[PDB]
């Protein structure tokens, strides 16, 4: 996979981060 | 420079942290626009230098609670917001945190994982204990 | 200083198509590594642009086909000349083109560049010309023949000076230069470029973009244009160049700006 | 009003003001007579070079043709239907059922 | 399995920077409030998914 | 008065329960106002207008038409040098920050018991047989000693 803010756009964080997911999985 | 201000470089007006910028423009432009086809710098047309426009710093304002029926004590994230910046708007502190998230301030950083109880977000979550 | 020839120079002209040549930046904005759509006056791709050569007199000792015919100027023109010894040296551009009405003079003498919008009674035929070499080791214009009145001159200017000069040499033919002109709401623009080559023909394939190099506000209805080539009543010499002359339209143009935020490629989208 | 107030050498009663720092809000007003500075220096007291007095009056002449003729005014401003009332107009009220 | 949580300021989008733009958008009323509620009900389940 | 009152006052509720809760943004004011334009290359030649060396008489009276060029009058109504500077359609003080289509500064000289008859709308030997304003002049006359 290959993957504003002034407008008031914002890209909220995950509450779980991409180690916690790979932790569970 | 480095400061938020309402800037206007020949008629184009806005609100900005001025910064200087590593781009390098060709002689004949006078901007430079983002992906978003918005203007993200500029000229300085006495002396020639470019300059990136850099949003002044914003975000939503999260309040975290326990329940009012346990505690008056509350404390707040400014999502997005560097804690540096924060100190503009509480800026007492005492107890404050810069986070993935944001700015996290009136908790206390424990190195103990308890369970989550109170998500605040990238693996952050807060709660209400001795 | 006005005096022209009997003889009609007018003869030929030959089509040829601008593959993807007459592309010029839109606006004065950076962008970079992307690709970005505008709708404005373009040289349609592959379209059939007018050469204007000149062919060689190989029955007779000089030029007796010489031609600068008025054309006309819609849309705008892509201008392009290939041209060793600096034989084009300005254009004519505006409406009656015969002092009944005002008109645009644009002139690069040996000296500066020159622009003035007047009620101008033109030369029939105008032109420049210049004493070569004349013991001084020195090349000094002497001829300017371009017009016998200039009566209302509400716009004027002139160039910084420069010393031209023609000095450096390869064989083969060297340099491709290219104009863009347009009146858009009485700003008058230019866009320009010289590139060298190495090509025996025609109009080179291949991709350059247009810079801007200048704007003036000069207000006039401008239908038609001529060019001006170079060399005290008769009798003289002028040496050899040619030219390419087409008609923008307005189209959709995407165009990628590479990192640098240099248009790099480009696609008409008709 | 040029039958009520005007004079046939002019009503020189009546002012306006020409020069403020402002314009003035929405319903106010502005009793004064001090001096504007027109030009970049001070000019205290009455007058004086690129001072000006900040009052003119109007020339109400019958004489002068209609528009150069005095205009009295009223402006008449209410507020409605979100309070309690203290004025209507001439509607009768009915019984009440 | 989730997407990207946005979350957006109506007025900043719509009156980024103008009172006199915001003091009509306050005709509009809930309009803002009800977007905000419609993104952040959003987010909340790209953390439960 | 503090955030608590802020999430009461959201939810509209007295009693709030637990959790975290979306509030105004918080956006940074910006300092101060700046204004960045390039370095003022040149003028209007006003020193050969007010300051020329010779006027016209008012029988032949000259017309300088002006254009690309920057019109700042800063050393001019804001100098003792005129004892008149009447605008007909602007104030004075606007000519730096109103812009003009084309220009044309007629220069000469007249009597002064003559500088009344170059207002527009007139009448006396000046205004009936060399020179005369528009009843609509928008333009701006400059007069003195
Ligand atoms: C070099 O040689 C050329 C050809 O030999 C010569 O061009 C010829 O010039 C003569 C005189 O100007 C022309 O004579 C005719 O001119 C017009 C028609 O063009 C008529 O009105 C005249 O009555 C007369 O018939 C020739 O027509 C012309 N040749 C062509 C076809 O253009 C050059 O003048 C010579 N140059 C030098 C420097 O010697
Ligand atoms: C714009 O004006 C400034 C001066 O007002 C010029 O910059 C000066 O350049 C010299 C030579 O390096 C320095 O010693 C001065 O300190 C500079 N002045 C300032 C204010 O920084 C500048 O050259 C002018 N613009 C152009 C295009 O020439
Ligand atoms: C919050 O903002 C500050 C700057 O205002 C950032 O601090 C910099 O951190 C880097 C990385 O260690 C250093 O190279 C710089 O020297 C620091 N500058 C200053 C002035 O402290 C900080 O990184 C920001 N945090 C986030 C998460 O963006
Ligand atoms: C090229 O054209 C320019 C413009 O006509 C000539 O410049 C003028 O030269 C005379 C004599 O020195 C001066 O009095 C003028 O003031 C110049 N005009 C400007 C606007 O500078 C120039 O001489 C021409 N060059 C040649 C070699 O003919
Ligand atoms: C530019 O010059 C021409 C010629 O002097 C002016 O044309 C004259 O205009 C007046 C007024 O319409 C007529 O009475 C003359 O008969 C015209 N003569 C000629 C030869 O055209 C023209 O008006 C001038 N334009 C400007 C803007 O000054
Ligand atoms: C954009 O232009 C720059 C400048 O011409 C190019 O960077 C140069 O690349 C060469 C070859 O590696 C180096 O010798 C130069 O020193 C570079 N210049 C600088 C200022 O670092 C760059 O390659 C160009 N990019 C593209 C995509 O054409
Ligand atoms: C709320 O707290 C009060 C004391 O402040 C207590 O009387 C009540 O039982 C509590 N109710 C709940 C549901 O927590
Ligand atoms: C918690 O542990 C980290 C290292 O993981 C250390 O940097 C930090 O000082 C510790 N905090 C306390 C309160 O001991
Ligand atoms: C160019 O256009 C004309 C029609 O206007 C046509 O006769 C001619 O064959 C075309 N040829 C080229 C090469 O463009
Ligand atoms: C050489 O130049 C001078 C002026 O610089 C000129 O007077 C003279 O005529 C020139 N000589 C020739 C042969 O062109
Ligand atoms: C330019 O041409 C148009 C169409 O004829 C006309 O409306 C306009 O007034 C002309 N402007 C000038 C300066 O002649
Ligand atoms: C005009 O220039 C002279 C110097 O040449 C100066 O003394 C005078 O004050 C100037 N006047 C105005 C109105 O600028």
């Amino acid at each position: 996979v290959t993957l504003q803010k002034f407008n008031g756009l914002t890209v909220l964080p995950p509450l779980l981060t991409d180690e916690m997911i790979a932790q569970y999985t | 420079k480095n400061k938020c201000v309402n800037f206007n470089f020949n008629g184009l007006t806005g609100t900005g942290v001025l910064t200087e910028s590593n781009k390098k423009f060709l002689p004949f432009q006078q901007f430079g626009r983002d992906i978003a086809d918005t203007t993200d710098a500029v000229r300085d047309p006495q002396t020639l230098e470019i300059l990136d426009i850099t949003p002044c710093s914003f975000g939503g304002v999260s309040v975290i609670t326990p329940g009012t029926n346990t505690s008056n004590q509350v404390a707040v994230l400014y999502q997005g917001v560097n804690c540096t910046e924060v100190p503009v708007a509480y800026s007492t502190g005492s107890n404050v945190f810069q986070t993935r998230a944001g700015c996290l301030i009136g908790a206390e950083y424990v190195n103990n994982s308890y369970e989550c109880d109170i998500p605040i977000g990238a693996g952050i979550c807060a709660s209400y204990q001795t | 200083q006005c005096v022209n020839f009997t003889n009609r120079t007018q003869l030929p002209s030959a089509y040829t198509n601008s593959f993807t040549r007459g592309v010029y930046y839109p606006d004065k904005v950076f962008r970079s590594s992307v690709l970005h759509s505008t709708q404005d006056l373009f040289l349609p791709f592959f379209s059939n642009v007018t050469w204007f050569h000149a062919i060689h007199v190989s029955g007779t000792n000089g030029t007796k086909r010489f031609d600068n015919p008025v054309l006309p100027f819609n849309d705008g023109v892509y201008f392009a000349s290939t041209e060793k010894s600096n034989i084009i040296r300005g254009w004519i551009f505006g409406t009656t083109l015969d002092s009944k009405t005002q008109s645009l003079l644009i002139v690069n003498n040996a000296t500066n560049v020159v622009i003035k919008v007047c009620e101008f009674q033109f030369c029939n035929y105008p032109f420049l010309g210049v004493y070569y070499h004349k013991n001084n080791k020195s090349w000094m214009e002497s001829e300017f023949r371009v017009y016998s009145s200039a009566n209302n001159c509400t716009f004027e200017y002139v160039s910084q000076p420069f010393l031209m000069d023609l000095e450096g040499k390869q064989g083969n033919f060297k340099n491709l230069s290219e104009f863009v002109f347009k009146n858009i709401d009485g700003y008058f623009k230019i866009y320009s470029k010289h590139t060298p080559i190495n090509l025996v023909r025609d109009l080179p394939q291949g991709f350059s973009a247009l810079e801007p190099l200048v704007d003036l506000p000069i207000g006039i209805n401008i239908t038609r244009f001529q060019t001006l080539l170079a060399l005290s009543s008769s009798g003289w010499t002028a040496g050899a160049a040619a030219y390419y002359v087409g008609y923008l339209q307005p189209r959709t143009f995407l165009l990628k700006y590479n990192e640098n935020g240099t248009i790099t490629d480009a696609v008409d989208c008709a | 009003s040029n039958n009520l107030d005007s004079k046939v050498g002019g009503n020189y009663n009546y002012l306006y003001r020409l020069f403020r720092k402002s314009n003035l809000k929405p319903f106010e007003r502005d009793i004064s007579t001090e001096i504007y500075q027109a030009g970049s220096t001070p000019c205290n007291g009455v007058k004086g070079f690129n001072c000006y007095f900040p009052l003119q009056s109007y020339g109400f002449q019958p004489t002068y043709g209609v528009g150069y003729q005095p205009y009295r005014v009223v402006v008449l401003s209410f507020e409605l239907l979100h309070a309690p009332a203290t004025v209507c107009g001439p509607k009768k009220s009915t019984n009440l059922v | 399995v989730s997407m990207t949580k946005t979350s957006v300021d109506c007025t900043m989008y719509i009156c980024g920077d103008s009172t006199e733009c915001s003091n009509l958008l306050l005709q509009y009323g809930s309009f803002c409030t009800q977007l905000n509620r419609a993104l952040t009900g959003i987010a909340v389940e790209q953390d439960k998914n | 008065l503090d955030p608590l009152s802020e999430t009461k006052c959201t939810l509209k509720s007295f009693t709030v329960e637990k959790g975290i809760y979306q509030t105004s943004n918080f956006r940074v004011q910006p300092t101060e106002s700046i204004v960045r334009f390039p370095n003022i290359t040149n003028l209007c030649p006003f020193g050969e207008v007010f300051n020329a060396t010779r006027f016209a008489s008012v029988y032949a009276w000259n017309r300088k038409r002006i254009s690309n060029c920057v019109a700042d009058y800063s050393v001019l109504y804001n100098s003792a040098s005129f004892s008149t500077f009447k605008c007909y359609g602007v104030s004075p003080t606007k000519l730096n920050d109103l812009c003009f289509t084309n220009v044309y500064a007629d220069s000469f000289v007249i009597r002064g018991d003559e500088v009344r008859q170059i207002a527009p709308g007139q009448t006396g030997t000046i205004a009936d047989y060399n020179y005369k304003l528009p009843d609509d002049f928008t333009g701006c006359v400059i007069a003195w000693n």
